This record gives structure tokens, sequence and C-alpha cells, in this order.
RNA sequence: AGACUCUGGCAUGCUAUUCUUAGAGGGACAAGUGGCGUUCAG
């Protein structure tokens, strides 16, 4: 099976190791971007502010004279913040 | 939306092993769909219906003669097991 | 207090009076603007569909109240340009706006407007979220394929700069558009420019692409459920002898040649 | 000029449940209509 002498090695391994077993044994006893999954009602406000923000800026002097030049404007001004 | 192989050859054949228990409609065709096949597949599931659909409206326009002798062989195999 | 299927009909009924229309209904027509995009932008594929015709009939209705189509067009224009500032969502909605619009009075806005446009499609390139970027795109597309490549010529620059400078993922993620981009601009102007102004991975994309340019250059039961010289052969059939001189003859001279599952315990068939 | 995989809108239904939940079960598959179509693929 296996060697002798392996095995006379590991009955003494075990018995010191009981050996201190007892000694320490004594030694102890011491709003999303997609609108299809968003609801109505947050559609309808949106609806409403856009409508509401169109309006102003269409009744804005500045929108009238260069519009192109105002949306491009203000784009610039949006993404350069971001 | 186009057509694959598998969902049809699975209807063709589910076609000639159960054409007796078939309808006309695709409630019908969905019931027998459950009832016959495990089809684990929802989607699967639903195009083998709408083929089957597809199938029932076209081949109930042909010849009768071709029908009845499958009628025949169908259920002569029913009866041999 | 409009449902969201309730848009789908009654887009139609806003379409089924636009068309006769009087020249002082502007007002009904400006506050009808916001429904119109995000209608555009709506769920439903049919929704969609019916905005999109209001719009193109409402651009229409706008050429009939003034001399000047141009003018007038472009008053329609910035009626619809606000859409380009606000949340997010409806600045997508206002960019799918603009590429139906354009597509559809092509040269009748003015190049130059639409150059305008195209370079603030370029700044709505450089947005974070998908659905503008791919609204953008779309424009962009729309744009090269309506708009003259004399004028597409002063701008090309611009418009792939800011194609290049994209992200890594936005760029791994629309990788069909922008190849679509690419091979239109490759068709259209010369490869070597687009090879000079684009950063290095793209070449790769481009090297493909220049590769592609160059491989362009009856009812019967059986029948039906089947797995989808030589016509003067003929087969007789031998019964009473063969009569050649029978009326019925041709019955008995044919023109053709005569002649995966398991079933589990309770018999049903296994689909997979 | 993605025929690859997964998947949403609506549940007055089951589960500790019409307003918030999270597991399951449904629901849409071009299914139906009219035209163009090699009368079949589309």
């Amino acid at each position: 099976v296996l060697p002798k002498k392996e095995k006379m090695k590991l009955r003494r391994e075990q018995w010191l190791q009981k050996i201190e077993a007892i000694k320490l044994a004594e030694q102890k006893h011491r709003r999303p971007s997609e609108l299809s999954r968003m609801s109505a009602a947050q559609r309808q406000q949106l609806l409403e502010e856009e409508r509401t923000r169109f309006q102003e800026l269409l009744a804005s002097p500045a929108y009238r004279a260069s519009p192109l030049v105002a949306i491009g404007q203000t784009l610039a001004r949006q993404m350069q913040l971001e | 939306r186009v057509r694959t192989k598998t969902v049809k050859k699975a209807a063709r054949v589910i076609i000639e092993k159960y054409y007796t228990r078939l309808g006309n409609d695709f409630h019908t065709n969905k019931r027998v769909c459950e009832e016959i096949a495990i089809i684990p597949s929802k989607k699967l599931r639903n195009k083998i219906a709408g083929y089957v659909t597809h199938l029932m409206k076209r081949i109930q326009r042909g010849p009768v003669r071709g029908i009845s002798i499958k009628l025949q062989e169908e259920e002569r195999e029913r009866r041999d097991n | 207090s409009t449902s969201s299927p309730a848009k789908r009909p009654r887009l139609k009924c806003l379409l089924h009076i636009v068309r006769k229309l009087s020249a002082e209904h502007k007002e009904f027509i400006t506050a009808l603007i916001p429904e119109v995009i995000l209608c555009t932008k709506e769920v439903s594929v049919g929704a969609r569909k019916n905005a999109f015709a209001l719009l193109v009939e409402m651009g229409h209705a706008f050429l009939r109240f003034g001399s000047n189509q141009e003018e007038a067009l472009q008053c329609y224009l910035v009626l619809i340009y606000p859409g380009l500032v606000g949340a997010v969502t409806m600045v997508s909605c206002s960019i799918l706006a603009l590429t139906h619009l354009l597509f559809e009075f092509k040269g009748l806005m003015g190049t130059s407007t639409v150059e305008q446009l195209l370079e603030n499609v370029c700044l709505l390139l450089a947005s974070r979220t998908r659905d503008v970027v791919k609204s953008a795109l779309g424009f962009i597309k729309v744009a090269v394929t309506v708009m003259d490549v004399a004028h597409l010529a002063k701008h090309v620059q611009l418009v792939m700069e800011a194609i290049g400078k994209l992200s890594d993922d936005m760029r791994r993620h629309f990788r069909m558009k922008l190849r679509n981009l690419f091979t239109k601009f490759i068709r259209k102007f010369g490869f070597e420019l687009v090879k000079r102004l684009l950063p290095e991975e793209y070449h790769r994309v481009l090297v493909n692409i220049r590769k592609a340019e160059a491989r362009a250059k009856g009812d019967s039961i059986e029948e039906i459920l089947a797995d989808s010289r030589q016509r003067s052969r003929a087969w007789l059939k031998e019964d009473e002898p063969l009569n050649f001189l029978d009326p019925k003859v041709a019955q008995r001279v044919l023109a053709t040649q005569p002649g995966g599952f398991k079933v589990s315990a309770d018999g049903r068939l296994i689909i997979r």
C-alpha cells in the first residue's frame, strides 16, 4: 500500500499533536429619454410645457430677425455647458 | 418580416402527424399548439400558430380527394396503434 | 386630455382639417406643432406615420398662404426650430421631424439654410443620449442623400470631424449607420480625403468598405407539405393489351417517372 | 442595404395586490381586409 516509514512518521506526528493537545487543555484549566416607457400624464405636462416655451420664444424679439443664428448660438451655449 | 426554417419544418411535420385535430382560425391553432407540442419558446409557438393558420387557409381551398385519402391514412395509423 | 392610443386617429382627424384650412388659421397650427412632433416620436407606428403625413400636408398648407413658397417654408421651419432647444426627448423628436421634412421639400428650404441645420446637427452629434445622436445620424444621411455634392464639399470636413470624435461605445453601438455614411461619402467623394481626415481606427473600416466597393463590381397536400431531351421521355404501362387506336390510351402513357423528433413518455412531441 | 439573442407599451387576472411593489401566467403571430404580384415567395 504505502511505505512503513511514512506510516511511522504519521503515527509519531499524530501522537505529538495529541501531546500538545493535552498540554493546551491542561493549560486552559488554570423622466427617461424614451417616450414609450413614460406615462401619459407626464407626456401631457411635457406637451403643455413645450407649448408654453415655444410661445414664449416665438414672442421674443430676438427670435424674429436672425432665427437660425439664435438657434445655433443657443445650441453652442447649451453644449459648451455640457 | 421574413421566414425561417425551423418553425415551418416543425409546422410541416406537425400537420403530417396531426392534420385531423387542426381547425381554421388562429385561436384553435394556438390551442392545439399548446396541447400537442410542448414548444418552450413563446415566440416560436406564435410563429408556428401563424404559419399553420396560413396552411389551413391555403390547403382547404384545394381538392378534397387528397384530404380524404390523408384522413384515411391518418385514421389507419391511429387505429393500428 | 388625450390618451396614448387616441393620438393615432386624432392626428388623421387633424389631417382631415388641414387640406382645406383657410389662411386665417395660423394660431391653431402653431398650437398644434408640439403635438405633431411628440406624435412623430409616439409609441405606435401608426401614430408616427399619421404625424409625419400631417407634417407633410401641413407644410403643404403653408404653400397656399403666401406668394413666396421659400419664405413660407422658412416660416414653417422657424415655427419648429425652437424644438432643438428644450428637453432631450423633444430635441430628438424635432431632429426626427426635421429629418422627415428634409426628404420632402428638398430644394425648397434653400441649401445654405440646410447647411446651417447640418452644422447644428453636428453639435447634436456630440450629445450623450443615444436617441439624439441616432436622429442626428439619420438627418446627416438624409442630407447626404438630398443636398448637392458641390455644397457637401465645403461641409464634408466639419460633419466627418463631428463623426470622428464621437466615442468608443457610441461608435461601437451604431457601427451600421457609420458604415453606411462612410460608404456614401466614399461613393460621393475621394476615398483618400476620407482616409486623410479620419482618425486611425476608422481607417480599418474604410479599407474594408473599399474592398466592398471592389467586390460589388399545386394545391395537393404532398406538394405543399414538401421539404423545400429530358422532357421528351415517355413511359408506357403494361391488364388488357395496350390499344394505340383506343381514344382513352393517353391515360396509359405517362410523361414523368412513375413511383425527426423524440417522443416523450406521454406521447407529445418535443420541439426545440 | 443587421433576416443574430433577449425584450417593452395593456393586464382592475394568480401569488405576499384596483393607486407603489416583484415571481409567475396571458397578450401579437403579419393574425384580418383591399390592391400589385411567376398566382407562390414577397
